Parts: structure tokens; C-alpha cells; sequence
């Protein structure tokens, strides 16, 4: 079975050692696992970015074209928005935006 | 005749801009573009816009 | 920290510590509270410890 491969667009000068290790697509690290004060801090790791990386604490996102609340790649790739809707053929990265 | 609107403009120039625009930096490298204390960061999402 | 000598142009320290702020992670709250610790903002969840 052929397995289909999505392109998301991010700049050209980007550190290639992120990709040498188990990294993320969206361009920076998120996810439930990274809790312990409240209950509002999925949305604060995920999209706010006037704070680091949780990952890697030195800068905000790798890309800024794939990770902020509305950019190219969340508005075309996250299910909410349901732009690919219409489309018979799996995602292979909606599992990472959504 | 061109010479007194850029007169004018000379004029209104001198006080018209308070502080350093944000579309003239374009000496920061990467990692300094990147990082989230860039006020510009927030306002780059789509690479064609 | 306070308790050095400070510098002579309030603006001057104010200019120096808002550059300084720029490429750090752990930095003093913006309001500058007088009468205070000092503590960094709180950020999200820990990754790595």
C-alpha cells in the first residue's frame, strides 16, 4: 500500500541537527505531556509565543511558517479549520497539529 | 514642482516617526530573528504575505 | 540584584536592561517591582528537567 507524503513549508536557513534526533514536524515541541499548574497550559506550550520552546529553551519555534495560531501550516494542515475535509486520503501529520 | 513636497516632506519627516521602524531590521541573523523576544515574529505566518 | 552603584541616566539602565532582556530566558518581571524579590516569570511545563 502506497503511503502518502504531506509537505509543509518552513525557511531555508534551519538548523539541520534538529532533524537528526526524534524531532516534530510542526517546529516546535508541544503535546499533553507538560503539566503540573493548571489546566490552560495545552494552548500556552502549543501556540503562545511570547515564551520558549519547551524543548528547546533557547528560541521559540524552529519555523515560524508551520507553528503559530494561524499560519500556513496550521491553516492548512489542523483539523478544527477542516480545510481537507473534503479530501479521501489520510493526513499523515494531522495527528501532530491538531 | 517636487521641490516643495519633498520640502514638506523633509519637514513632517523630522517628528514623524517616533521610533525605529520594524521593517528596516534586517540585520538580525537567525537565531536572533527566531527567538521569542523578536516583536516581529508574531507577524510572519504565511511566506507569501 | 540591587545594591551597586547605579548609573547616572535612568533611561541609560532602563535601555540596557530591555537589550540584556532580549536572548535570555530567565528574566525580571516588566513593572520593575519596587519593594520586592525580584522572581522570573513562570513559564509552561518542563521538558527535560
Amino acid at each position: 500500500q502506497a503511503s502518502v507524503c504531506e509537505f509543509v513549508a518552513m525557511p531555508v536557513s534551519t538548523d539541520l541537527q534538529y532533524f537528526r534526533t526524534a524531532c516534530n514536524p510542526r517546529g516546535r515541541a508541544s503535546g499533553m505531556l507538560y503539566m503540573g499548574d493548571r489546566d490552560a497550559d495545552i494552548e500556552a506550550i502549543m501556540f503562545d509565543h511570547t515564551q520558549s520552546d519547551v524543548a528547546y529553551t533557547d528560541r521559540a519555534t524552529l519555523n515560524p511558517w508551520a507553528s503559530q495560531k494561524h499560519s500556513y501550516g496550521d491553516r492548512l494542515y489542523n483539523g478544527t479549520y477542516n480545510l481537507t475535509g473534503a479530501s479521501p486520503i489520510y493526513s499523515p501529520c494531522f495527528k501532530f497539529f491538531t | 514642482t517636487l521641490d516643495v513636497q519633498m520640502g514638506r516632506f523633509m519637514e513632517t519627516w523630522a517628528d514623524m516617526m517616533p521610533h525605529h521602524p520594524h521593517w528596516v531590521n534586517e540585520h538580525l541573523t537567525i537565531l536572533q530573528f527566531i527567538a521569542p523576544s523578536n516583536p516581529r515574529l508574531r507577524f510572519e505566518l504565511n511566506p507569501a504575505f | 540584584s540591587r545594591g551597586g552603584v547605579p548609573m547616572l541616566h535612568d533611561n541609560v539602565t532602563e535601555s540596557l536592561r530591555r537589550i540584556t532582556a532580549s536572548g535570555g530566558r530567565l528574566n525580571p518581571t516588566e513593572p520593575l517591582p519596587i519593594f520586592g524579590g525580584l522572581r522570573p516569570a513562570t513559564s509552561a511545563g518542563i521538558a527535560r528537567g
